[PDB]
């Protein structure tokens, strides 16, 4: 088993780092001090009272239509756009269409393919191909919402001439007190945790290791935990319940790492066996908690906004950015940077999942989604662990962090640290609190 | 009509830890009236002698496996055209509704249809429920009489524990 993963000689070396990287010891105060984490929300009052428990087509249909049309009316107001025209309205000038970026086909999406899919209150939800021949620069993905402009002299097909860039939410804007925290570190991490060949979990054992000698003042962990995808859980090999084994799997870290004083959150994953395998997933329930670890161990959803010493996190496990990467099409000239680009549509759109329809087995209760997983502000850092390599990097003014998997097959994957502090309030406005990020090795 | 209503839904599959065999479920019985054991008292392999109610944690671990597998194919909301003649399908749910739901897109005269409907999906799990609801196929016995031989040769308070486990293993999702 775990063998080559043990035998590893890359431990600890640092792969990738942002900011001022070095003049800040990776040390955390432990539980020191005033540590304030609090879930954020965006709230919702257009969702009736009585819900099935599986969806009905004309409520994800409203679901749609509602993303198109409220997105849409924050656009119109932003760029002033006079009149949004039905597409399949016909005319000799150029018209101002609103809709959902769509493929004609189940496949992949190409510059022959796109199809703008209307909003229910202006085009009554009808389609046209797009001809994207002359436009100069574009990048879109199914699913995503855009205002464009062109030629529809049939109705039956936009020749696009513009293709409005996504409009931002602002950022959070800091209270008094928030200026008043001190420096944290906070130290990210993503499943799985163990080898593809072992159950032995080496990998969160050493991350445990890690955790206690560096003492961060948070823990965020993404599963999974027990994934859904090794090969000894697939073949229902295991000989004991999935329930347990994840429970044992959560004991050994909030115990292992009791006195380090750090706070460890917990975010599902879609690929936790044991949980609900729809998306929004609620928090993971374990109760077997002393009241010390009860102040610090806390549950959270998939997605979750959270906010850490007044620095909001956006935080997310599912590989939203290799299927987005995966749907996305471009065209400019070649010194883009296709994750960049891919960050800016998931700020851009608002969503935590904007990607529609989404990758072909990730399942998604789209009323759920429209409550529980929309962005309620630009966040700060962004914490996307995906498939694709680690990296950090600053988009719109948020720096999204890519931590990697702990672990890659039978290899040593890698974590991240994140060094926190909100700057003095006055100057040109964004002065990111997050100082310096670090990809390291586990 | 039991037999009916869960003609269309997939049996429960699982493997014996020890042969290897992979037995099928479909009752919380097997067989006809005296002969009739609870299914999950043997093999279906005669050289195996390990009984299933010995592995009731893997039996649970399959069905969760099995549950997510259909509730994700519920929620891939794979469409199909009702028109012979087209059998258009996709995943992508049209914002262009007609009178009974979504407008194909291919040919634009027909509805699409749920491939893998709510109604199955519930049913599926009703099914799952069913095979291991032993309080319920024992009061569907006539003479307490057949019951009670068979309550007090098999049915007792653990195993009765065992079945109500599995029966509920729908609800964690
Ligand atoms: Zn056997
Ligand atoms: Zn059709």
């Amino acid at each position: 088993p775990s063998q080559k993963y043990n035998s590893r000689s890359n431990r600890g070396e640092v792969v990738t780092s942002f900011g001022l990287a070095q003049g800040v010891s990776w040390s955390g105060r432990g539980g020191a001090g005033n540590i304030s984490l609090k879930v954020l929300g965006c709230p919702e009052a257009l969702t009736g009272s009585y819900k099935s428990m599986f969806q009905k087509l004309p409520d994800i249909r409203e679901v749609l239509t509602c993303k198109i049309e409220e997105l849409g009316s924050e656009l119109k107001e932003h760029y002033k756009i006079e009149a949004f025209t039905p597409l399949l309205a016909p005319a000799q000038e150029p018209v101002t269409l609103l809709g959902q970026i769509g493929c004609d086909s189940n496949g992949k999406l190409n510059n022959k393919s796109v199809i703008l899919e209307g909003d229910r209150e202006h085009s009554s939800g009808a389609q046209i191909p797009v001809d994207l021949s002359e436009l100069k620069e574009y990048s879109l993905f199914p699913g995503q919402v855009v205002i464009m402009e062109g030629i529809n002299t049939t109705g039956r097909k936009l020749v696009a001439t513009k293709l409005y860039e996504g409009v931002p939410l602002p950022f959070y804007q800091p209270t008094e007190e928030d200026a008043d925290f001190e420096q944290s570190m906070v130290l990210v991490a993503c499943g799985p945790y163990t080898t593809s060949d072992s159950i032995t979990y080496d990998p969160l054992l050493d991350l445990i290791a890690v955790i206690n000698h560096d003492r961060p003042d948070v823990c965020i962990l993404f599963g999974p935990f027990l994934d859904a995808k090794h090969e000894q859980v697939e073949n229902c090999l295991l000989t004991s319940p999935f329930e347990d084994i994840f429970k044992q799997c959560l004991r050994t870290i909030i115990e292992g790492t009791r006195s380090s004083g750090s706070h460890l959150v917990f975010v599902p994953s879609l690929r936790d066996v044991h949980h609900e395998p729809v998306y929004p997933q609620p928090p993971f329930s374990y109760s077997d908690l002393s009241r010390e670890d009860k102040k610090q161990v806390q549950f959270v959803s998939e997605p979750c906004s959270l906010s850490i010493n007044g620095v909001i996190f956006g935080l997310t496990s599912t590989d939203l950015l290799f299927h987005l990467g995966a749907e996305e099409i471009s065209s400019s000239s070649g010194t883009s940077d296709r994750f960049s680009r891919i960050l800016k549509h998931i700020l851009t759109q608002r969503s935590y999942y904007p990607l529609y329809p989404p990758q072909e087995d990730m399942a998604i209760d789209y009323e759920s989604f429209y409550v529980y997983a929309q962005l309620p502000v630009t966040p700060d850092v962004l914490i996307i662990p995906s498939e694709l390599r680690y990296f950090v990097k600053d988009v719109l003014g948020c720096v999204c962090v890519n931590p990697g998997r702990l672990t890659k097959g039978q290899v040593g994957g890698t974590f991240a640290r994140l060094y926190l502090r909100r700057p003095a309030a006055d100057g040109a406005e964004r002065q990111s609190p997050c100082i310096a990020v670090q990809v390291v090795r586990i | 009509t039991d037999e009916e209503k869960y003609r269309d839904c997939e049996r429960f599959k699982c493997p014996c830890p020890t042969c290897g065999t992979e037995n099928i479920y479909d009752n919380v019985f097997d067989g006809s009236g005296t002969d009739m054991e609870p299914s999950l008292y043997r093999c279906s392999n005669i050289d195996c002698k390990a009984s299933p109610l010995t592995f009731t944690v893997q039996l649970s671990n399959k069905l969760i496996m099995d549950i997510r597998r259909f509730i994700k194919k519920y929620y891939d909301g794979w469409l199909i055209c009702e028109e012979p003649t087209c059998r258009n399908r996709t995943r992508h749910l049209p914002l262009q509704f007609s009178r009974t739901g979504p407008l194909c897109p291919a040919c634009m005269k027909a509805t699409l249809q749920p491939e893998y409907s709510d109604k199955s999906l519930y049913t599926q799990l009703c099914f799952y429920r069913y095979i291991f609801d032993a309080e319920c196929a024992l009061e569907k016995l006539t003479t307490d009489h057949e019951k009670d031989k068979l309550k007090k040769q098999f049915f007792t308070p653990k195993v009765l524990q065992d079945y109500r486990k599995l029966k509920n293993t729908a609800e964690q999702f």
